[PDB]
């Protein structure tokens, strides 16, 4: 089963995108501070995350 | 100013649904085509098999004729 494979493949580039644009990170994302998400998300992610849903 | 990522008023749907167009074609008569065309096709065999008979039947009286 290769290509269905590749294709929610593309789909989690762009989630590995957002978590670019929210944190920098590719995948390790520490982000989390124990006491709540410390370096909060900028302005510009809910739309597009309405658009990815 | 406060310039916080709020959505405005609330987002449209975002569909949760199972897309399945059950299409279909009801494939009893698909059975139907494909026996329909199956037996033109064996029509078309023996028409052409019979004549080519008659053609090779022409040929052995080619050889026949030419022998002596």
């Amino acid at each position: 089963a290769m290509t269905p494979f590749f294709w929610m493949f593309e789909e989690r580039e762009k989630m590995f995108e957002f978590y670019e644009r929210v944190s920098g990170a590719r995948m390790h994302a520490a982000y989390v501070r124990p006491g709540g998400v410390h370096q909060d998300l900028p302005l510009g992610l809910m739309d597009d995350i309405y658009e990815f849903s | 100013v406060k310039q916080d990522m709020p959505p405005v008023g609330g987002y449209g749907p975002i569909d949760y649904k199972r897309n399945l167009p059950r299409r279909g074609l009801s494939g009893y008569s698909m059975f139907a085509v494909g026996i329909g065309a199956l037996l033109f096709g064996y029509w078309s065999m023996m028409r052409w098999n019979r004549e080519r008979r008659r053609l090779q039947i022409e040929d052995f009286e080619a050889r026949i004729a030419l022998m002596p």
